[PDB]
């Protein structure tokens, strides 16, 4: 909340941030002076001549007007610091996410990011006023009231100074008693929302496995644990309230004892002690004002912790090189590459080396789980190798600017994921400033023109959340059309035919291999009639390239490729 | 909107613990108002004398009453937060027990970010409305009305000035419930719109890193959300501050001190009658401000309660709709479609009049072009969509009369998109039967040719997989073929299941599925026409209607639509 929230505000606002902590100190000083000026006023309003309480009402009015003005100004400068922290952090997170390492997004580092970019709303524009302004005001008020009570008599000054350590200790112990139950409730809430999202996403499997009724759901257990965590939090929060009440009571007792003693001995008159009672009521109010702000304090602590954990994620490595006018139909090449996944078994690849010629189709066949969609991800640049080098057109791909290395590849993923929207929106997501000539070309090559002419509102049909409003083949053809509408001179096609039927796949293969634009195409395939064109096959097995060559000579020498399809 | 309909039928079981928390919150605020009617009797008692035996027992009865009123006020706001944490659960446990039987068309229209919101952030938006809404509205009526009645009988002149701040407060609080009432519903359309973007921005991350311009629709629906928060909270926090400066106890303490020094300096008043004001005219501000700051929450809890009741009234998949009888013509485990007609949108149809029937121990194929109603046929056999014309009778009884807990113990399903839950590698194979002891999960994995691979994870059959954090796509469906081998069902519907499998590891999975299902009923949707050469009956299905059925040796040797879907690929 401090030294944490201060890290979020930018530097251009570090000229009106140190001028906001002054108008708050002057605000609480005006409030304290206006509260204290009641004791000389009521002491002359009870005396022989009450007409000498006019010169003590001008000062009270001055203090009150100054308090009004200062509070309005700090409530106007407050929201201007929320609208400048929310904007800054949201844009920073949105810009940071596409650069974080792909192995950072675990099951628990994804809920954190989703909450950071989805939950942080009116509670980032409204902590600069709501949380911190009343909190610091209430913290400062007793001490300033005591320093202002010092001129009347020093005994009350030192009797009211003794009250603020009590409030500080009560705050500390209240926040330290509930702290574990609070973080447990936070974890339980996060797990519940993650289970709810999973239950809403993979619903057909859960239904077909009859795991949807809360008696046996995977989300029913999360809800039960969330309820127990919140009940434990409610139970653990009350010691803080009892301790705040005790602090209030004993500070009031100290103040009242000092006031009674000073009245009896002969220092204060009776008209003065009555005003001191009102002064001490105003003194005690902050004690009951902080008890409400403590829980919100812990909540914003958790929120800022999430935002900071997202903003301090390990970004992918990137140099400073660029291209020579993009590439120019480049030559991909592996240089003793070796890559193992973060959480898993040993290395997928280990010392794989080959050189792809420029402007040639190349197939990559092999058993299941033998390191193919990881070779494509290493070529694309979605994964940095853990040893060796990937050289596109000669220039190591990891010594290129982050925006100049995601523009040399257009990938067709194995599991197509379209975004929520229409079909043309997804197709134009690759190249938004495209004409209709290249759009029609892309959509015709991928056999999506007939899909559009076969749908009621084609080219505008909603495509569900991922592709849920489309069949498994239509979603894949939309993905192919999207990947063909990009000027990247490398076409990494993944399986990209698993769902298409026999006469759609032949058309798609012929059209994709009869592209006007010259590219360096790489095809991963499990079907034999899906390559049919590649002039070089790479039979990767277990991570090694067992053997390579042209299709016209791999099936004449008895090897893995010859008998990989006979049975 | 201030309507309570559909928000009074929902939160109806809290009928009584709201009338009892209204007489226990207008009785607690009379106990937090007692110390200040004693500080007033002690203040007018000091001025006169009253030897210390009388000042002891009005000073000690006002420092004990403070503690007592602060203690039996946290005992009520704790009993209220308990019967609300207990009701939010009893309500959001009725939600995910109601929408566990809605048609899947209700899920593929909201998404996953508008369903998570409905359950989590909509049962949490009723907090204020439940716990601290009646206490705050029953204290802000009995404290001010009564602390302003007692003060008009001691001196009407000074108590007539204290209406100055009350009149300024009533205008600033009435030009607020008016000004921000479209922006309480306009802000619920942004929450469920940012949840969807957050969902589709973390899951489709490999796509945003290649194409880049796909994050445009998220970075442009974010400068608008920020621009909506900015001009919603900017004019609201100013009126929430002008409403506190007028209701603050430092404003009444100045007004009183300024109008009482006018009536005592001119000898009109006596300074001993100001004492009832200094301690009492500053209390009701907190109550007024508390009820005023809590109208946004009170109005959001009526939108949440209206969205939660329009959902708990939906039309679900009833389990008695229309059975003919459980017998007379069809053996167990034989499925029968007859004149089935379905369409996802009301106007457009997807399947049109398919007949078709699966025999007890034979294999059917269901081939055809892409996007031509095959996964839809399997889906509405799984009773996800409740067909619109014609019946479906698995075993002789309409599936609209099976308990959906006896239906899924007859039919098994291997879906076309292999989705697996966030658990270990053995909580994803034993999902239908969670208690396959340990050596039935291993046999299922052995039959689906994935045992050797699963025994290679960091810690074997106990590795937490989750959403694609292991198990490459070609072998995260062989883990869903094992999930359907374990928990054997008399009729198994295999979708495109060997799509991601090489033709050396699909010949073993489809060979350890010919030995298991020698007496089961199979329907194996396929696009590789060479795997299903030996099926008992192949049925082509294009544009939602059967056009050809036979044994593939009659199909390729008599007619077309298959002799030109098989010749394109040989
Ligand atoms: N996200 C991941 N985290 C950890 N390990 C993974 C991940 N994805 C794949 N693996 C492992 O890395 C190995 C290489 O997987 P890869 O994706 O290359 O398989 P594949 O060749 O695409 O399989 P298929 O051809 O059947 O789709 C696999 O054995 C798999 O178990
Ligand atoms: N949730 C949905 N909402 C609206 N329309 C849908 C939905 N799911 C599918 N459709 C439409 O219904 C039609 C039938 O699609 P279906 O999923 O049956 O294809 P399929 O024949 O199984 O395809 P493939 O064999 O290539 O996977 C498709 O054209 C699709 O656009
Ligand atoms: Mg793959
Ligand atoms: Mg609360
Ligand atoms: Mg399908």
């Amino acid at each position: 909340m401090i030294r944490t929230w201060i890290a979020l505000v930018p530097n251009d606002h570090r000229a009106r941030l140190i001028g906001f902590a002054l108008l708050a100190f002057c605000s609480v000083v005006a409030r304290a002076v206006g509260t204290v000026l009641l004791v000389p006023l009521m002491a002359a309003l009870f005396g022989e001549a009450p007409q000498r309480a006019w010169l003590w009402l001008g000062w009270l009015s001055a203090a009150t007007v100054a308090g009004w003005v200062l509070d309005a100004v700090t409530a106007r400068i407050g929201i201007e610091l929320g609208f400048a922290v929310l904007n800054h952090t949201q844009h920073d997170v949105a810009d940071r996410l596409p650069v974080v390492r792909l192995d950072w997004f675990t099951a628990e580092n994804t809920a954190t990011a989703r909450q950071a970019i989805a939950a942080t709303g009116p509670e980032l524009v409204g902590l600069v006023v709501n949380l911190v302004t009343p909190l610091t005001s209430a913290i400062l008020l007793p001490a300033v009231i005591a320093l202002a009570l010092l001129p009347i008599s020093w005994q009350l000054g030192v009797a009211a100074l003794a009250g603020v350590p009590l409030l500080l200790g009560a705050l500390w112990a209240s926040a330290a008693f509930a702290r574990r139950a609070d973080t447990a409730a936070d974890k339980a809430n996060t797990a519940l929302t993650e289970r709810i999202i999973e239950f809403a996403r993979t619903q057909q499997a859960l239904r077909a496995a009859r795991r949807v009724e809360p008696a046996r759901s995977l989300v029913g257990n999360a809800l039960a644990s969330q309820h127990t965590a919140t009940m434990r939090l409610l139970g653990m929060q009350i010691p803080g309230q009892l301790l705040f009440s005790i602090a209030s009571q004993l500070a009031l007792i100290v103040l009242a004892g000092t006031t009674a003693a000073l009245t009896i001995t002969g220092t204060l008159t009776v008209p003065e002690a009555i005003a001191l009672i009102v002064v001490m009521v105003r003194y005690l109010e902050p004690f009951t004002a902080v008890s409400e702000l403590a829980p919100a304090l812990e909540s914003t602590r958790a929120t800022l912790g999430r935002i900071g954990s997202v903003l301090t994620a390990p970004v992918m490595v990137a140099g400073s090189g660029t291209w020579r006018d993009g590439a120019v139909v480049p030559r991909i090449e592996f240089d003793d590459v070796a890559f193992g996944y973060d959480g898993g078994s040993g290395p997928v690849l280990d010392g794989v080396s080959f050189c792809l010629q420029p402007g040639t189709t190349t197939a990559i066949v092999g058993p299941s789980g033998c390191g193919k969609s990881t070779i494509l991800a290493l070529i694309a640049g979605l994964h940095q190798p853990t040893r060796g080098r990937v050289l596109i057109d000669g220039t190591d791909v990891a010594t290129l600017d982050a925006r100049a290395q995601q523009a040399v590849c257009s990938v067709v993923f194995q599991h197509p994921y379209l975004f929520h929207g229409t079909i043309r929106d997804n197709v134009f997501a690759a190249d938004p400033g495209a004409s209709d000539d290249q759009f029609a070309q892309a959509v015709r090559l991928a056999r999506v023109d007939e899909l559009i002419a076969r749908l009621p509102d084609g080219a505008n049909t909603i495509v569900g959340e991922a592709g849920s409003a489309l069949s498994g083949g239509e979603r894949q053809r939309v993905s192919i059309a999207r990947a063909l509408l990009k000027a990247a001179p490398v076409l990494l096609v993944d399986q990209a035919t698993s769902a298409l039927d026999a006469e759609n796949e032949a058309a798609v293969v012929d059209a994709l291999a009869a592209d006007p634009r010259s590219r360096t195409r790489v095809i991963v395939a499990h079907r034999l009639a899906s390559i049919r064109h590649a002039d070089r096959v790479l039979f990767v097995d277990d991570g090694r390239v067992v053997e390579d060559g042209s299709i016209s000579e791999l099936l004449t020498a008895g090897g893995r490729f010859s008998q990989f399809w006979r049975q | 909107s201030w309507r309570a309909q559909a928000a009074s039928r929902l939160l109806a079981p809290l009928k009584l613990p709201l009338v009892l928390s209204g007489v226990l919150a207008a009785l607690v605020t009379l106990a937090q108002l007692a110390p200040f009617v004693l500080l007033v009797e002690l203040s007018r008692l000091l001025v006169s004398g009253a030897g210390a035996h009388r000042l002891f027992t009005v000073g000690f009865a006002a420092v004990g009453l403070l503690g007592t009123g602060a203690l039996l006020a946290a005992a009520l706001t704790l009993w209220l937060h308990v019967i609300d944490a207990r009701f939010a659960r009893a309500l959001r446990l009725r939600l995910l027990s109601k929408l566990s039987r809605l048609p899947l068309g209700w899920f593929t229209s909201r998404g996953s970010g508008s369903i998570k919101k409905l359950v989590t952030d909509d049962t949490l938006a009723l907090h204020y409305l439940v716990t601290h809404a009646v206490p705050d509205a029953v204290a802000a009526v009995v404290a001010p009305v009564g602390v302003l009645v007692y003060l008009f009988v001691v001196d009407w002149r000074v108590a007539l000035v204290l209406f100055g701040p009350v009149l300024v407060y009533l205008t600033i609080t009435s030009s607020l419930t008016i000004q921000s009432g479209p922006r309480i519903v306009q802000a619920q359309r942004w929450a469920e719109k940012m949840n969807g973007e957050a969902g589709s921005y973390l899951e489709g991350q490999p796509v945003i890193r290649v194409f880049g311009a796909a994050s445009s629709s998220f970075r442009r629906r974010l400068d608008e959300y920020i621009g909506f928060l900015v001009a919603w909270q900017r004019p609201l926090a100013g009126k929430k501050t002008l409403m506190d400066l007028a209701t603050r106890p430092a404003t009444f303490l100045w007004l009183i001190a300024a109008t009482g020094t006018l009536l005592v300096a001119t000898h009109r008043m006596d300074p001993v009658n100001l004492l009832p004001f200094m301690f009492l005219g500053t209390t009701f501000g907190a109550r007024l401000l508390g009820i005023a700051y809590g109208l946004g929450g009170l109005r959001t809890g009526l939108l949440a309660a209206r969205h939660l009741q329009v959902t708990l009234d939906e039309t679900e998949l009833a389990v008695r709709e229309h059975p003919r009888e459980p017998l007379d013509g069809e053996a167990p485990a034989t499925v029968v479609f007859d004149h089935v007609t379905f369409g996802y949108r009301p106007g457009v149809p997807v399947i049109q009049d398919v007949s078709l029937t699966l025999r007890p121990g034979t294999v059917t194929a269901l081939v055809g072009p892409s996007g031509s109603g095959k996964s839809t046929l399997a889906t509405l056999l799984a009773r996800f969509h409740d067909v619109e014309r014609g019946a479906i009778r698995v075993g002789g009884q309409d599936i609209r009369s099976l308990a959906a807990d006896e239906l899924y113990t007859r039919v098994g399903f291997v879906l076309q998109e292999a989705q697996l839950v966030h658990g270990t590698a053995a909580e994803n194979i034993a999902l239908a039967v969670p208690d396959a002891p340990a050596e039935q999960v291993q046999v299922a994995a052995r039959e689906a040719q994935i045992h050797d691979r699963v025994l290679r994870l960091p810690d074997g059959y106990d590795t937490v997989l989750g959403a694609n954090s292991g198990l490459s796509g070609g072998e995260r469906q062989r883990l869903t073929i094992a999930r359907a081998i374990l928990g054997d069902t008399p009729v198994l519907i295999l979708d495109q299941a060997t799509a991601f499998a090489d033709p050396e590891s699909e010949y073993l999975v489809q060979q350890a599925l010919n030995r298991l299902t020698r007496d089961r009923t199979v329907l194996v949707i396929a696009h590789r026409l060479h795997t299903i050469t030996r099926a008992d009956q192949i049925v082509v299905l294009d544009h939602g209607r059967i056009v050809e059925r036979g044994t593939h040796e009659e199909l390729l040797a008599a007619g077309g639509r298959y002799c030109r879907l098989w010749d394109t690929g040989q």
